[PDB]
């Protein structure tokens, strides 16, 4: 029923990784999604987003791909650094409020 | 005839969060040249940017409320924006209805919300409405239009209509004007200024009420002039003589001078500070209003 | 020689709830000689009963706040209060600080809270608190102490501090004079009059973000002249020369009068007005003073 | 627990009685107990209260008596009428804030 779902917190340790899969419903399919970083939620950092294609995008330490038949769109976040612990938004871009899903990240040594 | 009212800056009414005058002072560190939309009033009575008369328009908005519930987000109010007397918005040449808030972060804000619930069927409904500086919500409010939410677990039952919204609370205050228009530039009131060297600009001070989950400390916003000065000089007419007004901030009890300034026309204070740091004055004094002078008229230090 | 602002009703802040001025009219069913305390000011600049200058101070009030938890009521703030500027209250010629509610009923206020939670310092936090006619909550903002509360289950965990209690919404709202000292006498500024025969009052018209689980109607609170007015002569200090002034009401885009009425020296205006029903009048002219009169001026009828 | 407790909802008839069981914790035993009626909560009308004794009070049709060896007072209201229909409170004065429970009181008639 909600438009885009994920993981409540997700964790990794310094200079590890980690991926967030973010799952969405099918009629989201033709929509850009995104990972945003930081609060305010709806003036977040956006760090990565796609094209509304199947194409991954990768960006400094992030990167997007979207699943178009599955419906799921998988974030991974590279080299750790405590300084990424916070506060992450799974997102689609549309007209007016985003759909968006809050993800806790926290990070250790 | 040019005067100001006699008024103590700590019984005035701020000019861009509808609060008490706090604090004036001066503060080198701080940006010499805010574009504030709200609090703008030329000496001869021209309101510029969204500056409106009365303080309760202040920071504050109207508007044709129209709610629908999302799953993912919750109860989705879209405000159809109205001036706050009823009249009719039309985009121009202002960045957005009068007294709309003119800083970033995210506002929560009250409104009237009728309910088809049973058992109640008038309640405030208290949303969050992001300001910008930049937002994924699209807001547009020179356009006439503004989204807020609130987090709902199923539909809340409201009845479409007509809403003052007025702000609660600040989260994640910035002091830059918001999202006017989906990101792209509005006609906008110019950057305060300019001032000669060694001068900068005088701040009436007052503080947001605030949703901080780490620090404790106090959001302070500062305005060109408190509000009673801006409803002045818009009732008056003066007629303006020279680029700026001398003044003199006086304890009247004591008729001890506090400080001398320049009232440019444009509607700022500047005071000659070659300080570093922030330097506060007394909020129980008077302005007295001296003569016309121009431009460069070198004012003493302080 | 006295003047008035050259502001238009709608465009001007009510005086006795912060919020614009939406309605002006006449109504003779209602009380003729109110005994409000806010929005009471004399032409020659004195202020009435709890009048403020700022419009931001009009229902609100200051105090250092301490909170302690009461089984069965919940979170309980005991507010020792404050003058809105920080100065100290002091019980004295009127009925409570500057701008304290003049009104009834049961009033949801907004104040500043830090608490000692983990994952949160700074909030906004709503409390209900009983205004009058007559309370069993031993309310006596004349002394300086009043008490609210929030429904809760355990304690929010409180930090005491200082606050600005701004008003939210007011539920079963009475227009007579709360509860100023736990129900004994205090001072207070004279009801509203008196009026000729055949005169009533002028009323400046808002309405107020109400909670009523049944019914859906507004709620008017009249004031007796706007915020702007009461600052305006408290800051001129005219010299009164007669009983009264006569003002005359216009369109000034168009000159036409929509009626004449009289302003008396205590701080209220007056229409000629012998019918039964209420009367409402444009809210976008300007009032004009026309000269002195006695208190036995004759005005036209409308 | 709290310091006051009732019935949350009471139906009486026409004609008839009620009676109301405020129960309340031991400290509050040689404090004043009343009986109140209407909203706003803390603006409501008192109709009797006691003098912190267990004599019994009577005024119109309503008394009230405190059982301070058991820590009930008793409420009772004689020759019901369709206006006394509301909202009504078990009360224990005390400086500021009152303890309080909300009873809610339905009068419908005797039907036929
Ligand atoms: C339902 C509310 C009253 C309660 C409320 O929401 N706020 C009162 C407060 O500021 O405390 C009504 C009363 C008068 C109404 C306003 C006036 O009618 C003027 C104006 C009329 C436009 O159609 C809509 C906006 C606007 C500006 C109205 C907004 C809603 C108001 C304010
Ligand atoms: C924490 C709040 C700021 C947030 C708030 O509660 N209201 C601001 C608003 O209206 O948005 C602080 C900032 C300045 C403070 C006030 C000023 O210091 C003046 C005054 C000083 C007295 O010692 C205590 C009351 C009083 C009147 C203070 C109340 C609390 C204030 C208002
Ligand atoms: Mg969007
Ligand atoms: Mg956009
Ligand atoms: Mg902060
Ligand atoms: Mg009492
Ligand atoms: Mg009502
Ligand atoms: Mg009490």
């Amino acid at each position: 029923e909600d438009p885009v779902t994920g993981p409540e917190e997700v964790s990794g340790q310094e200079q590890g990784s980690l991926t967030v899969q973010c799952r969405y419903t099918s009629g989201w399919k033709d929509y850009k999604k995104y990972w945003c970083q930081g609060v305010p939620q709806r003036s977040c950092k956006t760090l990565v987003e796609t094209d509304a294609s199947e194409q991954l995008v990768k960006k400094n330490r992030v990167s997007i791909r979207d699943n178009q038949r599955d419906f799921i769109f998988t974030v991974t976040m590279e080299d750790l650094r405590m300084s990424d612990a916070g506060i992450y938004w799974c997102g689609i871009t549309k007209g007016g409020l985003d759909p968006m899903f809050k993800v806790t990240v926290n990070i250790g040594p | 005839m040019v005067d100001l009212p006699v008024i103590q800056p700590r019984l005035c009414t701020h000019a861009r969060w509808p609060a008490p005058v706090y604090g004036l002072l001066v503060d080198p560190s701080l940006p010499s040249n805010p574009q504030w939309q709200n609090g703008r009033v030329h000496v001869d009575g021209t309101l510029l940017g969204t500056t409106p008369i009365s303080g309760s328009w202040v920071s504050c908005f109207a508007a044709e409320a129209a709610y629908k519930f999302q799953s993912g987000t919750g109860e989705v109010a879209t405000f159809t924006l109205i001036e706050q007397d009823g009249s009719a918005y039309v985009p121009g040449d202002r960045a957005a209805p009068l007294g709309y808030p003119d800083f970033s972060g995210q506002l929560e804000i009250e409104v009237q919300t009728e309910t088809t619930k049973t058992g109640d069927k008038l309640k405030v409904t208290t949303f969050e409405m992001i300001l910008g500086p930049t937002t994924n919500a699209d807001q547009a409010p020179y356009q006439g239009r503004v989204f807020a939410s609130v987090t709902a677990a199923a539909s809340l039952d409201l009845v479409d209509g007509r809403v003052r919204a007025v702000p609660r609370s600040i989260y994640g205050f910035q002091d830059t004007i918001p999202e006017y228009n989906d990101g792209l530039l509005v006609p906008l009131a110019p950057p305060i200024g300019p001032f000669l060297p060694g001068e900068v600009l005088l701040r009436f001070r007052t503080y947001m009420r605030q949703i901080d989950t780490a620090d404790a400390a106090a959001e302070a916003i500062d305005c060109a002039l408190p509000q009673e000065f801006v409803s002045w000089f818009a009732s008056n007419a003066f007629t303006v003589q020279s680029e700026a007004l001398l003044l003199r901030y006086r304890n009247t009890l004591t008729g001890q001078l506090l400080f001398e300034c320049k009232l440019y026309n444009e509607g700022y204070i500047a005071l000659s500070y070659s300080g570093s740091g922030p330097l506060t004055f007394p909020t129980d004094g008077i302005f007295e209003v001296v003569s016309w002078v121009p431009r460069l008229y070198q004012l003493a230090s302080v």
